């Protein structure tokens, strides 16, 4: 979709095939010269970038730490957990003593 | 000109449907559906062996 | 039997280094630990009707491997029978034909561990009318014409024996360097050096003629039997002889060098 | 592939810019221009060869040298007669091959000259550059204390590891002084000690060519002719000024210069606030010099995000 | 961010030419008559308007994109992990799970 | 390029004389965009300039 | 100024061939395009405490990286100053000290480029009573005690220019062979040949001499900037040096070999 995020696309970075559509239309010869006029719009990553909105830093409830390359939260607080521990009996002592 | 049509999901069955616009001869239209492609998304957990 | 690849009269000198340059390329061994064990052979149609005009891979056959379609649509379209693998005859078929499918195709072999490939060129073409539908053969490719959406036919066939499946053990390919005495015809030379796929070395004769014969560690991997003899002596004098076979590409030849020994001038 | 650079020759390019404020021809052509650097590094591409000795030279890498050309001929020349600014002076950070990198304040053009000692060519291109700064405010420059963060730069380092940019044998060329038309028939006066090739379609595509000599054709009108000094020697970039040959097969590759590569980079740290006593709630008194980003948020269950920009 | 591509064009002159597609992502091709071919050198070849000439161009992504990249990802089924430290007996123990 | 005042200025080799005067000068492009600059493809119309 | 690696007497014969070793693989000169740039710090401890006793990794330092805990407890516990990193103090500290913790530490230090490495060893032990809570140092190792549970610091700090942050243009490793001329003392030599860390070449003097004092072409990578010098002549007659510097690991050595040329005996 021309004028939109990811308007190119790629199975991998340095993927030999790709898909994109981003209207571009030719024009005419229209000069003395040997020359290619091309109108195209505007790239949709700048476009993205320019009004992207504020980061999930900013937004996460509880306060989430989130890190990227295992693209996961950390130190983020809500909710209880029900736990079962085990001790063993050695480390108890008796009343005795 | 778009047409709208409804196919059932089976392969080797041909449907035909027709696209009536005034003035042109009704357009004989064949779709197939050669195949399925049911491709889900899956993550590794571990091997055993 | 081996075959001579080439007969080159060698004018050795007496005292400096001459050498032989039985080698190729293509007898090199595999350094990997696994050496391969596979074969492929594939489809690919060159259809000028696209304006990209580029050749697009039909399918592909592994040696004991799966039917695998590159594309969603040519799989009941293309029909390569698994047991055909071992008649050898790896034809195409297709069920219907469309102006866009016609054009050329190519039916091509390859090997990794043989390092032989080859190729073979078919042309296909499609008609309205049945009348004109017919093959004919120009001797370096064939055309087909057949009406649309007819089920045609295009063959592939080697008929050769190292593209049909035999599971014989991987003998070692069997090197030898055997010098003719001097004073002596062809075909009576006795084994200078024997060398194995393995790596394994065996040296006849004097040790020290085997030093001065400098042959390359990685010989037996690069395939450079070429035979360097230093201080070259009278008792070198004669025809030597760079016999190869393997067996299990089944390749036989020889290479004959006539080495007389020349006082300096 | 390869790295070498000798193979290749300068082309020229059709620069909208000239001296004269209207478009015209030069080797100095540009067309593309890069500044995503957070330094705010620019690359420059140009249509002419620097930073090596001149295509076809006995010597292949001198700095100083500055290779062009014009009038049916490639040579050298100082490199430094040659300048860039976009709002002002700019500095330069470094030339390889056809690129350069450099480094001066923002503007809305960018413009690169060079004086022959009497003569002046300057070519130019349009591009919004405003410069811009990494953290939460966007100061002036840089500090000298600060926090440390990562960032983006490229290297002033000639070695580099991004980018790949094809590289081809040219096309054809067309010149008139190979052909006079003083006299009513025809005349080609190709320059001396230079193959050439000329044809004419009158009656037929005829086709002749000349080692230092002047073949005549039958037709007579001097459009009817055209000449050829092809060497097909140097290879050339797909630039739209230049004329793609027959062949249309790929040569070879180079690399572009001065990659980008991640680097550490300083921030201001701002002038903490004073926090004050309020009731179920805080007022701030937040002092700062330049434009800053502040942000919150509650950490309940409402995010109620909350950001926005301070200037004093 | 994305970059187009401006080849050399291709000329035929005082002849005819086709357009043909290929395979790059995005790409455009299309022929114009009556070319009106100029350069430093001059006319580039000869015949009364006759000549044509056949564009096209299609698009990669630029070098810079190498370090400039964003992914887009589809996640699901989160998962938490807690680190548990339990002290009984003034002995400290610990876990992860 | 545009600006707010005009000056001129001449170096007698061992002194410079200059003088200027204040001017409300801004960059104008006729038709239906303020471009920045002229480019090489589009549309021709008419317009006025001052002949060198 | 560059520091005398070694002095060898070099008894050259004429005519023969001689060999000037002068070469170090720590100056070899990375391969591919991307010269590693980055240099890496850590902390590890190795405490017998522990039934598997093997040494763990509490955390690492990347050069103009981002802080990264191996485990997810030492984090809030471990605190590296990102500031430190330029200060060069690349210590510890602990909040809390468990009978478990109580072990041996050890600062590592690996930089790729340069192929500079060191590490530093320490011991850290917990009572619980503060009256043997007290630091000593061992000369080869320190030893610390302390409370359990009371935060506690260990010093990794080395105080090296290379160490420490400078983005210093890449200037070419220059490596120079200069011979004396004959019957001229020490210091006096003109440069033969120079070499950069680019690869190119840069010779002196006639073309022959610098074609027979073979080097290898992967010098400049490889570092075996040892001279072959072949076909002895009386020129030659003279001592040779061999003189390293590497602006961005600061490194700067010399070797001086006295070479004299000897008539065959
Ligand atoms: C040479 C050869 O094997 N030809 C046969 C062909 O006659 C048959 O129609 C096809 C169907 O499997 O298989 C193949
Ligand atoms: C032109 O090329 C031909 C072909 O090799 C050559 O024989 C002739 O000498 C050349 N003439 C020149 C370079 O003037």
């Amino acid at each position: 979709n021309p004028g939109a995020f990811g308007d190119i696309q790629a199975s991998s970075l340095d993927a030999t095939d790709i898909v994109a559509r981003t209207d571009i239309r030719l024009l005419k010869p229209s000069v003395k010269n040997i020359h290619v006029p091309y109108t195209q719009a505007v790239s949709g990553y700048e476009m993205w970038k320019n009004n992207s909105g504020r980061p999930l830093q900013e937004t996460a409830p509880f306060g989430c730490k989130i890190e990227v390359e295992p693209l996961r939260a950390t130190n983020c607080a809500y909710g209880h957990i029900p736990i079962s521990i085990d001790i063993p009996d050695a480390a108890f002592v008796r009343s005795s003593e | 000109f778009e047409h709208a049509t409804t196919v059932p999901n089976v392969p080797g069955i041909p449907y035909k449907a027709l696209v009536e616009r005034a003035g042109y001869a009704p357009l004989n239209l064949e779709i197939t559906v050669v195949s399925s492609e049911l491709t889900p998304s899956t993550n590794k957990e571990y091997v055993t062996c | 039997n081996s075959v001579v690849v080439s007969v080159l009269n060698i004018s050795a000198t007496l005292g400096s280094q001459a050498v032989l340059p039985c080698k190729s390329y293509r007898m090199v061994w595999t350094q990997d630990r696994l050496n391969d064990r596979q074969r492929v052979v594939h489809w690919d149609v060159y259809s000028t009707y696209y304006g990209d005009n580029k050749m697009e891979r039909l399918c592909d056959m592994y040696s004991a491997g799966d039917q695998r379609v590159y594309s969603s649509y040519n799989q009941g379209r293309i029909f390569m029978p698994q047991n055909a693998f071992t008649d050898g005859n790896f034809s195409l078929v297709i069920k219907d034909v469309a102006e866009s499918d016609g054009g050329i195709y190519s039916c091509n072999l390859h090997h990794h561990y043989c390092h032989l490939y080859e190729t073979v060129k078919i042309q296909l073409d499609v008609t309205k009318k049945a009348k004109a539908a017919k093959e004919y053969w120009d001797g370096e490719k064939a055309v087909i014409v057949a009406l649309e959406g007819s089920t045609v036919m295009l063959p592939c066939v080697n008929r050769n024996q190292i593209w049909t499946e035999r599971h014989s053990e991987e003998e070692q390919q069997v090197v030898h360097w055997d010098r003719q005495p001097p004073g002596v015809p062809h075909d009576r030379a006795d084994r200078l050096i024997d060398l194995y796929a393995s790596g394994e070395r065996r040296s006849y004769g004097p040790l020290f003629i085997r030093q001065k014969m400098n042959i390359t560690d990685t010989a037996f991997a690069l395939g450079d039997f070429s035979l360097r003899i230093s201080e070259l002596e009278s008792a070198d004098e004669g025809t030597y002889s760079c016999h190869l076979h393997h067996h299990y590409c089944g390749l036989h030849e020889r290479r004959i060098y006539q080495v007389f020994v020349t006082e300096p001038v | 592939i390869t790295d070498d650079f000798t193979l290749t020759s300068p082309y020229l390019g059709f620069c909208p810019y000239c001296r004269h404020s209207a478009p015209c021809f030069s080797p100095i052509k540009i067309e593309n221009v890069w500044d995503e650097s957070d330094d705010g590094s620019i690359r420059i591409q140009v249509s002419a060869q620097f930073g090596y000795n001149q295509a076809g030279t006995a010597d292949v890498t001198k700095f100083r040298y500055m290779s062009y050309d014009h009038d049916h001929d490639i040579k050298e020349d100082s490199m430094e007669k040659l300048a860039i600014s976009t709002s002002g002076p700019c500095r330069r950070l470094g030339h390889k091959g056809y690129f350069l990198l450099a480094q001066c304040p923002p503007g809305d053009s960018v413009t690169v000259s060079i004086t022959s000692g009497a003569s002046e060519n300057s070519c130019t291109v349009e591009k919004k550059i405003r410069r811009k700064f990494v953290g939460r405010e966007e100061y002036l420059f840089p500090p000298v204390h600060g926090k440390l963060v990562k960032c983006h730069v490229y290297d002033h380092l000639k070695e580099t590891s991004a980018g790949y940019i094809t590289m081809h044998r040219p096309g054809p060329h067309a010149y008139k002084s190979y052909l006079e038309e003083a006299s009513g028939e025809v005349y080609i006066k190709p320059p001396s000690g230079k193959n050439v090739t000329y044809e004419c379609k009158c009656g037929d595509y005829s086709t002749g060519i000349v080692s230092t000599r002047t073949k005549m054709n039958g037709c007579t009108k001097a459009k009817q002719c055209i000449a050829y000094k092809r060497d097909q020697t140097k290879w050339v970039f797909n630039s739209p000024d230049l004329i793609r040959h027959t062949d249309h097969s790929v040569q070879g590759k180079l690399h572009i210069p001065f990659r980008l590569t991640p680097t550490v980079c300083p921030v201001p740290l701002a002038h903490t606030p004073t926090v004050t006593k309020w009731f179920k709630g805080i007022t701030l008194h937040l002092t700062a010099t330049r434009p800053t980003l502040l942000t919150t948020r509650k950490l309940g269950l409402r995010a109620d995000a909350t950001a926005e920009w301070i200037t004093g | 961010k994305f970059h187009t591509v401006v080849p050399s064009p291709q000329v035929k002159c005082c002849g005819s030419l086709e357009c043909k597609a290929s395979s790059k992502a995005d790409y455009t091709c299309r022929v114009f008559g009556g070319v009106y071919p100029f350069m430093w050198g001059g006319a580039q070849c000869f015949c009364d308007s006759e000549n044509t000439q056949l564009s096209e161009a299609y698009v990669e992504f630029a070098p810079d994109c190498t370090i400039d990249h964003a992914v887009a990802l589809k996640v699901h089924t989160a998962a938490l992990k807690v680190g548990l430290r339990i002290v009984y007996g003034n002995t400290t123990a610990r876990l992860d799970t």
